[PDB]
């Protein structure tokens, strides 16, 4: 048949140096075999580990046999071509009409097959807004679009996948919302568009432009600071196992519908040593510290800032038990119950101490910024 | 620094030197226009050894082209690479040698040798610090054999310490190119032992054997043969141009290849030589290179080394190899052949390495051997010379320009004495 | 001294043998091999800015079928990357490698495009080129034993899968110019132009 | 020595299949001039040396300073 | 306020110094440029002198009679650090003849070398001694190095001199006239140097293979072990510790007699990047690995001779007792016997700075090791073989004519064999039991 | 003269720890409350189940 190949390197802790392995990928019967380029010794051979098809691609991570690998680059002619198709790019963006509908739009995106590679939190400042939409200066649509962008919070996303430049467009629906209902009732515009100026979301019309729009947002030299205020708020984290199971959107709306005013959703990549500095509050305390930490470094994770008249405990109520197993029987209508799986991979995690609410939210949004 | 000077003569010398300059220019990046199209910065740091520079920037060879007849010098210029030479370094006569010593070394050459000597001295005084002179000349040829030896004698007399190299295409036992081959042959070696420092015989017959037995070209041409000797010469001077782990100079070999003052006859070889067909089917390992270089047929001398002994020899490796492989193979070759190397000398095999190999090849070596096998070469030439001197053949020509039969007498005595003293060590034991 | 030039170098020169020898080998692949290098260029450059990164060039180059040694790549990148800005325009790469374009050939190439658009009223489509041509006109540039029935298969395969893909005039010259490099004579290439297009 | 003989000037093809045919076959594939180009000059470098793998390796003396161990750059605590 | 002066000569000397200075520079945070950002104890005065603001300069003296290798140091990866004029270069090569490198061409570089060394000494304030690396089986090192040692002695006197010589091996060597080069160098060094270490080529190969599973090494790999041994030897002078060792404490501790002062060294443990973390590498076993016959860096069998004096310098987080436990273990072991007149013949120092590994090295990170630099009468064999070779090849004046022409006298060779025979007799006599 | 760095430097280490004690002890106590919160939190649910 056909075989897929990859190059893998592992950053041990006991051994200072970093090796380079193979991780052969038999597509016929879902098997994983790993070989090392150096010293010519068969490393791991012909045993399935049940890795989903879509996981393999450059930049991601996957954990196997207590050792967590990171494919760095491709190896041979055939491997590149098969997946090289999935590298196209496009910038998404949602205007402040659907701020109360943030959770849903996230959900439907995952169905199409695209990916939410990154996402941040910004309120478009008036000064640097003008540099954006530069090509729209001449038309009267400029002035109308100027203020609306600066009114309220905005959410920006980057989609990585096939035909994202257009596949985003077709699902995203025609520009004017009103016309969408007559022709495309089942489209983004159809369900959440009021008028032309309040069109729900947007897409990049041109690739060459598509490069431009992002360099404004996720580039290191960016004029969009993470707007937020660090008073009277409690932080919760979507643990990594969720972003793999495709319910990130579903978890978001549930908290929003409870009367909580969401302010931001952002993605952070943090390695093993950094993670341990977050759960030190549980370092030797009750929760059997060692097991949990190692998972949080098994993939990305979204961070959520939440607010309410009473921050810490109230949000905890709907989050009114550490183990989901007890949650199902006696609190079926709690967040943890619906999505929790086991003792150590329990969905959401919100602060459970009154006086430390400010710092934990600050750490995700002040120190690591 | 420590640049060298090259002197060639006769038609054979002209061809060999022209092809050597071709290969050297190709490797160092010098093109027919004489301009620089080099790629690696490592291609100019020691360029001055074989080239000079002047205003304009077209690098020039410091060679000498000369002979007693105008045709050969005329032919070399007309071909490609003929525009690199200084137009001044063409010194030529107007009569021709005709395969008679006296017409080359006493009257005509004496009339002409002054210009060549003057040009050589000017080039030497110009060069910063001399290292030695290497000469390509044919003993069997008329003009070169005689007046070339006069040139060598004069140069050595003028410079006491600089070392002299000598490449000699001696006649072959079977394929002969002259009815009077030994006269200009034996006497030349008679006169060469006292002055020349390093002599490395090259045999035409071996080239044909080596060619049709390994290279496998159906119809070889002189251009092909010249290329092998050219590569040998190019490799002879590797470390002096390029850096490496353990550099070696010409003097090092002399202190390492000349146990006695009068035994300075060496035989050379090249590898790996492979036909155009099997190039990709054979590995390139230190082991595979070892067997070929000692391969009895691969040696360029007419006499097969398996009929004598080995006193001293050096192998100058080029390219990136691992020293560990180099030394172990040397021990294997010196041990598993318990009787091929004189027993009173310990570790009679030389090693060397350079960190830049010739373009277009992975790794190759040049083998230099002080082998007693050469005794057959001299004995055969001397035997034929005595056989044809028993009858005073052709003597009237030689006696007609200041040559007396007794001078010929001295040469044959020198030849026989050299043969006997050189053969003594084969039976001599510690 | 006017009679004596100073040669020297004031501007970088194309390395040459690294570039030319690519021309010789790339000849043997086939008529559409030259097109193969261009396509592989676009496919790697799925971002539409104008070039490929440092390593990807290795990826892009090592797909057509040239496993050049490092220096072979070493010389080429220095000449192409003027100031090591981090990117080298691939468009220039193709213009230098394939060969040279004569004004008449480009003029002839444009004329056929106008004629093809004339029958369709100024519109372009791969269906028209697929529907009308001489598959035997490729025989003139190099003979072959393949059946004419399969030849049409190669023409569609080397083209895009969809039959309604947009085609630009600048693309038309580039597409044929890729073919021309395989032919060794200008007269032979243009006669294919008439024979293939019946003009 | 009875080479040559039953094969005259012919370009391409399997030849006459007599004697030592295989060895010279590749050459004509490599380039022009099957043998001893008549008097299309034959480059002497083509025959004797063989296939060319053109590259100049590094000095191998300048290999000391260059060395990197990525595992020393982690942010750690 | 303590420093040392390093003397490097010869091709092998230059290459070994390259690795030694690589390790030294990496061990102190000074990047190749010469700037040390750190991010401050005066631990860098031992080998480097502050230049006024940032950049440093190593107290190095480089000599070679050929421009090939000297130039590469000026065009490689360290072209902005070394002093522009402290890299002395020659004009012509010695060509592996001792006479050439000792009387005609070697006498027109001694003045410049003495000038540079005088400036180095004057700038230095607490010069502890000299460290010299030179090769004897070659041209430049044997002659130029020996003459330099002679001049240094005659100039300074009581200053100690340590020599990490590079002698030939039993069966693996490059030169065909190497033996002659050795005897004269030994005759010169025996009466002017204090401490020397045999570091033959052959032994290093065996250790490299049998430990690092690298069957195709190169000189570069061998250089790193020598650099590590030098670094471990000299660390105590500059890094803090509990039981310090001063280079002064080798002349008065590891040379029973003024004439017999030849000693052979070893280094371990040497474990690759795979066989590193799955063993114990404890203090107890490492010591036993140091005294194994095959581990030593010189092709000299220890089991064929008595031991007369041994010194060990531990490094890392060793606890003192485990030093004592190992000492007692080796002492009790019957396989090893000590000379009849050395009741207490160990002198151990303990340091604190852990061993450091150069990047991309074959040596994986370790936390303990011992650098045995002991001395033993077993070295008699190495001098036996060279003397036998000299006799065999000088029996009938082979290769002699080269030497007599350069200036050397015919009768000089008589003296060298005389001194070598005297030294052999001294070694044989000293080891006898009371 | 060089002793000033040691006198001033030695000051840096000793104070650093002292400041640490307040950081830890202040950090220790909050460790005490958390165990109480979950414990009593867990105890109830044993009855409730
Ligand atoms: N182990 C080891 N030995 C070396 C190295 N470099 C040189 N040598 C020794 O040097 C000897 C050969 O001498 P040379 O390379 O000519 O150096 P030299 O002794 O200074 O003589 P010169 O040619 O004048 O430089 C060999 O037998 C080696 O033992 C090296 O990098 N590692
Ligand atoms: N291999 C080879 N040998 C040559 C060539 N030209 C001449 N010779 C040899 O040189 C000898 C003739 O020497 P020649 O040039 O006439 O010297 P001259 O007689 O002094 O002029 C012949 O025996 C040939 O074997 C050549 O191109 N290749
Ligand atoms: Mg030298």
């Amino acid at each position: 048949d056909i075989r897929y190949i990859f190059i893998v390197e592992w950053f041990d802790t006991a051994a200072s140096l970093i090796r380079t392995y193979y991780l052969t990928y038999f597509t016929q019967d879902k098997t994983i075999e790993m070989y090392d380029l150096k010293n010519k010794k068969v490393f791991l051979k012909r045993c399935e580990y049940a890795i989903k098809d879509s996981d393999l691609y450059i930049g991601s991570i996957l954990n196997v046999y207590s050792r967590q690998l990171k494919i760095v680059d491709f190896a041979d002619v055939f491997t590149r071509s098969k997946f090289q198709n999935i590298k196209e790019k496009t910038f998404a963006m949602i205007k402040p009409d659907a701020y109360i509908h943030i959770g849903k739009i996230i959900s439907i995106i995952e169905r199409s097959g695209l990916q939410i590679s990154n996402l941040k939190m910004t309120k478009m400042s008036q000064e640097d807004a003008r540099e954006f939409y530069g090509e729209h200066k001449g038309k009267p649509f400029y002035d109308g679009l100027v203020n609306f962008m600066s009114s309220d919070l905005i959410v920006g996303m980057e989609l990585v996948g096939d035909n994202a430049i257009k596949r985003w467009r077709e699902l995203l629906g025609p520009t004017n919302t009103l016309v969408a209902r007559e022709q495309a009732p089942n489209s983004i515009r159809g369900l959440f568009g009021t008028d032309g100026t309040r069109n729900a979301c947007h897409g990049s019309d041109s690739p060459g432009s598509a490069f431009r729009e992002l360099n404004f947002f996720f580039a290191k030299t960016s004029k969009l600071k993470t707007q937020a205020f660090f008073n009277q708020c409690t932080c919760c984290v979507i643990k990594p196992h969720i972003v793999k199971q495709n319910q990130v959107g579903e978890v978001i709306d549930m908290i929003l519908s409870e009367g909580f005013e969401i302010s931001a959703l952002q993605t952070f990549f943090l390695d093993r040593p950094t993670a341990e500095e977050f759960y030190e509050v549980y370092k030797g305390v009750l929760p059997e510290f060692n097991a949990i930490a190692e998972h949080l470094t098994s993939g990305m994770c979204y961070a959520l800032e939440v607010r309410q008249e009473n921050a810490v405990k109230s949000f905890r109520d709907i989050a009114g038990p550490h183990d989901p197993e007890i949650a199902k029987v006696i609190r079926p209508n709690t967040i943890r119950a619906r999505f929790g799986i086991d003792r150590v991979k329990n969905g959401i995690h919100c602060t459970d101490l009154e006086d430390d609410g400010v710092l934990e939210v600050e750490y995700f949004f002040n120190a690591l910024q | 620094m420590r640049e060298i000077v090259h002197i060639q003569g006769g038609q054979c010398g002209n061809q060999i030197g022209a092809k050597f300059w071709e290969v050297i220019s190709d490797e160092h990046g010098i093109d027919p226009t004489g301009t620089y199209h080099g790629d690696s910065d490592l291609q100019l740091e020691r360029i001055n050894v074989y080239y000079n520079e002047a205003t304009g920037g077209r690098y020039v060879p410091r060679a000498i082209l000369m002979d007693l007849e105008p045709g050969t010098m005329d032919s070399v210029r007309a071909g490609p690479f003929g525009q690199l030479f200084r137009p001044d370094n063409f010194v030529f006569g107007q009569t021709g040698a005709g395969n008679n010593w006296a017409k080359g070394h006493y009257t005509e050459g004496a009339e002409l040798i002054d210009s060549v000597l003057d040009v050589v001295r000017k080039e030497a005084e110009g060069c910063d610090c001399l290292q030695g002179f290497q000469i390509t000349h044919s003993l069997g040829g008329g003009t070169g054999s005689g007046m070339g030896t006069l040139l060598i004698s004069k140069v050595r007399e003028e410079y006491p310490d600089r070392i002299m190299e000598t490449f000699s295409v001696v006649p072959s036992p079977k394929v002969s190119d002259t009815v009077v081959e030994p006269y200009n042959a034996t006497l030349s070696v008679h006169q060469l032992v006292e002055n020349a420092d390093e002599c490395m015989v090259i045999d035409n017959e071996a080239l044909y054997d080596i060619c049709f037995r390994t290279l496998k070209l159906t119809t070889p041409t002189y251009g092909d043969l010249n290329h092998l000797v050219s590569a040998a010469m190019s490799g002879v001077t590797c470390c002096l141009r390029f850096p490496g782990q353990l550099n070696s100079d010409l003097r090092k070999l002399a202190v390492n290849l000349i146990p006695f003052p009068r035994l300075h006859f060496f035989m050379i070889g090249f590898a790996p030589l492979t036909s155009r067909g099997s190039q990709q089917y054979r590995a390139l390992t230190v082991p595979e290179l070892t067997q070929q270089m000692f391969d009895a047929k691969n040696m360029m001398c007419a006499a097969d080394p398996r009929h004598g002994r080995y006193l001293t020899a050096s192998a100058l490796f080029r390219g990136r190899m691992s020293t560990k492989e180099v030394d172990e193979q040397m021990l294997n070759v010196q041990n598993k052949n318990s009787s091929y190397f004189v027993e009173w000398i310990p570790n009679n095999i030389k090693s060397s390495i350079c960190d830049i190999p010739p373009k277009g090849l992975k790794m190759a070596v040049t083998f230099v051997g002080n082998s007693t096998a050469i005794q057959e070469m001299f004995k055969r030439v001397a035997e034929q010379f005595t056989a044809m001197f028993r009858r005073k053949a052709f003597l009237h020509w030689y006696t007609g320009e200041g040559m007396d039969e007794m001078e010929f007498t001295e040469a044959e005595s020198n030849m026989n004495d050299l043969v006997s003293e050189y053969q003594q060590y084969q039976d001599a034991t510690a | 001294n006017p009679n004596v030039n100073p040669v020297f170098k004031l501007a970088r020169e194309v390395p040459s043998p690294i570039i030319n020898k690519l021309n010789a080998d790339l000849k043997k692949q086939g008529p559409f091999a030259f097109r193969s290098l261009s396509k592989a260029c676009q496919k790697a450059d799925t971002f539409l800015n104008g070039s490929l990164s440092h390593d990807e060039f290795k990826w892009v180059i090592k797909e057509i079928g040239f496993s050049l040694t490092k220096t072979e790549f070493d010389n080429l990148f220095k000449f192409f990357d003027k100031n090591y800005e981090g990117k080298v325009i691939y468009s220039v790469f193709i213009d230098l490698v394939r060969g040279q374009q004569s004004e008449i050939i480009t003029q002839s190439l444009s004329q056929g495009y106008d004629a093809l658009a004339s029958n369709n009223g100024g519109k372009v489509t791969v269906e028209s080129i697929v529907q009308r041509y001489n598959p035997l006109a490729i025989q003139i540039i190099y003979p072959t034993r393949k059946i004419a029935q399969d030849l049409q298969r190669e023409f569609v395969a080397e083209w895009g899968g969809n039959l309604q893909q947009q085609v630009n005039k600048n693309a038309f010259v580039e597409f044929f110019s890729d073919v021309r490099a395989f032919c060794d004579s200008e007269s032979k290439f243009h006669q294919y132009f008439s024979n293939a297009f019946g003009l | 020595t009875t080479l040559e003989s039953y094969n005259k000037q012919l370009q391409k093809g399997q030849g006459t299949l007599i004697g030592n045919w295989w060895e010279e076959r590749e050459l004509r594939d490599v380039t022009g001039i099957g043998r001893s180009a008549h008097n299309s000059v034959n480059d002497t470098n083509e025959r004797t040396m063989g296939k060319k793998f053109n590259h100049i390796p590094n000095t191998t003396n300048s290999e000391y300073g260059k060395g990197f161990n990525k595992a020393d750059q982690l942010p750690r605590t | 306020m303590r420093e040392v002066i390093s003397i490097h000569v010869g091709q092998g000397g230059i290459q070994v110094g390259n690795a030694c200075w690589e390790l030294f520079c990496l061990e102190h945070g000074i990047q190749p440029d010469g700037q040390m950002p750190s991010d401050g104890d005066d631990a860098f005065n031992t080998f480097f002198s502050e230049t006024g603001a940032g950049k440093h300069v190593p107290r190095a003296v480089f000599l070679d009679l050929e421009p090939t290798v000297i130039d590469e140091v000026r065009t490689g990866t360290y072209r902005q650090l070394f002093h522009p004029e402290q890299l002395i270069s020659g004009k012509e090569d010695a060509a592996n003849n001792f006479a050439r490198g000792h009387y005609t061409i070697g006498k027109e570089i001694v003045d410049l070398c003495l000038d540079r060394i005088r400036k180095l000494a004057d700038n230095c304030t607490g010069l502890q001694g000299f460290l010299v690396f030179n090769s004897v089986g070659g041209g430049t090192g044997s002659g130029l190095g020996s003459l330099l040692l002679e001049r240094l002695s005659v100039d300074y006197g009581k200053k100690s001199k340590l020599g990490f010589t590079i002698y030939p091996s039993p069966q693996v060597s490059t030169a065909v006239v190497e033996p002659y080069n050795s005897i004269l160098s030994t005759h010169s060094l025996l009466e002017h140097t204090d401490v020397a270490v045999m570091l033959d080529n052959e032994a290093i190969y065996d250790i490299c293979r049998r430990n690092l599973d690298i069957e195709r090494p190169t000189y570069t790999n061998l250089n790193r072990l020598i650099a590590q041994v030098i670094s471990s030897l000299t660390a105590s002078l500059r890094f803090d510790g509990a039981l310090n060792v001063d280079i002064t404490e080798f002349q008065t501790n590891l040379v029973p007699y003024p004439r017999i002062h030849f000693m052979l060294s070893s280094y371990a443990p040497i474990i690759s990047a795979e066989k590193a973390y799955h063993e114990q590498l404890s203090v107890a076993e490492i010591t036993n690995s140091a005294f194994e016959p095959a581990n030593m860096m010189a092709k000299c069998d220890p089991r064929h001779g008595k031991y007369m004096a041994c010194s060990m310098m531990y490094r890392g987080d060793v606890v003192p007792k485990d030093v004592n436990a190992s000492i007692a273990t080796i002492k009790t072991k019957r396989t090893i016997q000590f000379v009849d007149w050395c009741p207490t013949g160990f002198k151990v120092g303990i340091n604190y700075q852990p061993p450091t590994v150069v990047p991309g090295g074959d040596l994986a990170k370790v936390m303990r090791a011992v650098c045995m630099i002991s001395n033993s009468t077993a070295i008699a064999e190495v001098f036996s073989r060279l003397d036998h070779k000299f006799d065999l090849m000088y029996a009938k004046r082979a290769f002699v004519h080269w030497y007599v022409g350069e200036g050397m006298e015919e009768g000089e060779f008589s003296e060298a064999r005389e001194d070598l025979a005297a030294l052999e007799k001294d070694y044989e006599e000293v080891g006898i039991e009371t | 003269n060089r002793g000033k760095a040691v006198n001033e430097g030695n000051y840096i280490k000793q104070r650093l720890a002292e400041l640490r004690v307040r950081s830890q002890r202040a950090l220790n106590e909050r460790r005490q409350k958390l165990a109480t919160l979950l414990g009593r939190e867990h105890e109830q649910y044993k009855q409730e189940i």
